[PDB]
RNA sequence: GACGGAGCCAGCGAGUCUAACCUUGGCCGAGAGGUCUUGGUAAUCUUGUGAAACUCCGUCGUGCUGGGGAUAGAGCAUUGUA
């Protein structure tokens, strides 16, 4: 065997130039709402966030998980410079530690975290 | 007419009376007739030539 | 000397009060003269917005 | 329009893209039958294929139906201008498909689908039996599952 | 002024609200009953129709100084 | 559609030999007598106000009256 | 006696004018008509597919020499309708303006419409012209 | 009675100063919307709010149907720190 195998498409850019390309360029072929959301807001938001970010992507145990980085940034799109890296998101509790995946590209942070414990009609 | 609804319902109302008279006058007596007759409640405006 | 001390309370219901009683309730917002409902009803005659009919 | 004197040229039901279409009415809402091709793009493709609108099913010889066939899989190959679809910029070639009977509710499958792979709060409100786009289950729709 | 006639008379009843109900709390006890608002050139004259006005009037100018005072701080009035 | 939205060529023939005696033909009129719909019942409306048989004295679509040349 | 287009029926004018500015072919039809809306007010597309174009130029051409001046939004406010709302009642929108403006060009290119002072557009004097003549025919074909 | 042209009609109204309201007009866009000015602190301009229900001319023909617009998807955009 000589292929591996191949990488995910986000709307027609492979992993591998996602990652290493830029936040800018991943939210220009992103559509309306996250162009929308980073057309606006041009005053740094994952500033703290980013910064832990890469420090426990860089103190990652070897190739293993890397350390929980706990935010409050719920309204955080993913963006392919946070691929394989691990976050913690808030509910009204509960920080989540959460891996980033490579296809978990153009979405909330709090879409990834669950914010009420559901209905259990009965249920004793 | 001016109408205002207010909470079992409530309703009033309103009045602005607006006119104009144009004194094509000497600048005297304009003076006079706008020092003069001062009134509680009447608002004045004294503007100058229709342009 | 505090930097943790504000929400933006540019916009929603927050953002105002009634000039009498700071409320956010109630409050009248045709022709700014910003009280809240039951003082309008009550301060309708100090401000003049009268029953007429 | 006129009286014509059509013979066996006039027939019934026939299979066109995957699905079996009516006869004896008109080619704009006999291919809303068709899944995918809504009533909008049924009645641009009947115009976009140099097709008089006031026929029936019963008409059309076979190269102007072969045309229409032509068109519904081949949207901007044939000027549908891609705000005319269902399906912008794809989600893994990117591209803008009008996607038809067999493959339009598989992609929107797919759609679905991909959500499993993210883990968002959409999939996750979408597993439990309930509403997606956000509007209240206390109250209405009471018929449902 | 750049004021909508409508918005003008609103907030005119407004500032005749603020006097009257302020001049209601402040000189209840020289027994008000009233104030009118009375606007020529060069004046704007609050007129405090009252039970007990010489302890309005205050020691040699006083008080009434300190209501135009309190009353031009607060409106921001010249 | 439940039947002849085509026009199955014995039809048209049909409606010559059986309009004599028809004091009311309209759209309903040619939909109703077991035959042609209302689409091409327009059709074929027009075409007998096209020579002779029927001849119009109202006006539009959802309302007309056409007779018998007498 | 005379004419003015005031002086016939809009209905058997429009259709004739339209008739009359297919028989003209100076047509600027952009090149995405029956493709379109032609109003945002509606759903489908228009029923004729060849033409629409000259109903349209025939009634602003006239709604035009009827009045002062109509603008692009005017338009919009006229040739909207009320769209069904589905599960909630009708509600009138402005139409698709890019219709109506490409119209407006359309006869301005002709001259039967200028671009209006005030903003706006007023009737030409060919428009005039043109509009009270085929009025005249509109009249003595069914004279 | 749907659908599109085509005629195109009110009254009660609200509208921006020490700011960002009504928006005309003109373009661009099917659109959404955007652009640029323009007028109106309002019998002045938005606005004559050219509203729909309505009137004509047909596409439909009695068919969960072209009636009905539930679901749902993806894109485009606007509101807003989100």
């Amino acid at each position: 065997k000589k292929r591996v195998f191949k990488t995910h498409s986000y709307r027609g850019v492979d992993l591998e130039k996602l990652l290493e390309m830029s936040t800018e360029d991943f939210v220009k072929l992103a559509p309306a709402r996250v162009r929308r959301r980073f057309a606006r807001g041009m005053t740094s938001k994952p500033a703290g966030f980013m910064k832990k970010l890469r420090a426990a992507k860089l103190a990652a145990p070897e190739n293993e998980k890397p350390a929980p980085v706990r935010t409050h940034m719920r309204n955080m799109i993913i963006v392919p410079e946070m691929i394989g890296s691990v976050v913690g998101i808030y509910n009204g509790k509960a920080f989540n530690q959460v891996e980033i995946r490579p296809e978990m590209l153009g979405h909330y942070l709090g879409e990834f975290s669950i914010t009420y414990t559901p209905v259990r009609h009965g249920r004793a | 007419v001016l109408k205002i609804s207010t909470r079992t319902w409530e309703t009033y109302e309103m009045r602005i009376h607006k006119r104009y008279i144009d004194l094509e006058a000497p600048v005297q007596i304009v003076k006079r007739i706008t020092q003069i007759t001062i009134e509680p409640g009447v608002d004045v405006e004294v503007v100058v030539a229709s342009n | 000397e505090n930097v943790w001390f504000s929400h933006p309370r540019r916009y929603g219901k927050g953002s105002r009060q009634c000039r009498v009683c700071s409320s956010h309730t109630g409050l009248i917002r045709k022709y700014g003269l910003n009280i809240c409902r039951q003082c309008f009803r009550e301060k309708a005659n100090d401000i003049g917005f009268n029953k007429f009919r | 329009s006129l009286v014509v004197q059509e013979q066996g040229s006039f027939q019934h039901i026939l299979r066109l893209l995957n699905t079996n279409v009516d006869g004896n009415i008109k080619i704009v809402y006999a291919l809303t039958t068709i899944k995918g091709v809504g009533r909008r793009y049924s009645n641009l493709v009947c115009k976009k294929a140099d097709v008089d609108l006031h026929k029936r099913a019963g008409e059309l010889t076979q190269e102007e139906l072969e045309r229409i066939v032509q068109i519904m899989q081949n949207p901007t190959h044939y000027k549908i201008p891609a705000w005319f679809l269902n399906r912008q910029n794809d989600i893994t070639d990117g591209k803008d498909y009008h996607t038809l009977a067999n493959n339009v509710e598989s992609k929107l499958r797919d759609d679905l689908e991909r959500l499993k792979k993210i883990r968002a709060h959409r999939g996750i409100r979408h597993f439990w039996g309930l509403r997606v786009r956000g509007q209240h289950t206390k109250t209405t729709g009471r018929r449902r599952a | 002024a750049l004021i909508s006639k409508k918005r003008k008379l609103v907030a005119d009843g407004v500032f005749y609200a603020e006097l009257n109900e302020f001049f209601t709390r402040e000189l209840a006890e020289e027994g008000y009953s009233g104030v009118e608002v009375r606007v020529t050139p060069t004046k704007t004259e609050v007129i405090i129709r009252a039970t007990r006005t010489q302890d309005v009037l205050g020691e040699n100018g006083r008080r009434i100084n300190e209501l135009t005072l309190l009353v031009q701080k607060r409106f921001k009035y010249a | 559609a439940q039947h002849a939205v085509i026009l199955d060529q014995e039809k048209y023939d049909r409606i010559l030999k059986e309009v004599p005696t028809y004091r009311y033909v309209s759209v309903s009129v040619l939909v109703d007598r077991l035959k042609i719909g209302g689409s091409l019942a327009r059709i074929a409306l027009r075409h007998l106000e096209k020579e002779g048989i029927i001849k119009p004295i109202s006006k539009h679509s959802k309302q007309a009256i056409y007779t018998r040349a007498t | 006696p005379g004419v003015s287009v005031r002086d016939v029926a809009a209905q058997d004018f429009i259709n004739a004018y339209a008739s009359f500015l297919q028989r003209q072919g100076k047509l600027e039809v952009p090149g995405y008509v029956d493709i379109v809306k032609t109003s945002s007010g509606n759903e489908m597309p228009p029923q004729d597919a060849e033409g629409w174009f000259y109903k349209r130029a025939a009634s602003v051409a006239r709604h035009i020499y009827m009045r002062k001046q109509v603008g692009v939004g005017k338009l919009n406010k006229l040739y909207g309708g009320a769209k069904s709302r589905g599960v909630r009642p009708y509600k009138h929108i402005d139409a698709s303006g890019s219709i109506n403006r490409k119209v407006l060009q359309a006869l301005e290119k002709i001259g039967i419409v200028e671009i209006s002072p005030k903003g706006g557009r007023r009737i030409s004097e060919n428009g005039q012209r043109d509009l009270d003549r085929i009025a005249a025919q509109t009249l003595e074909e069914d004279e």
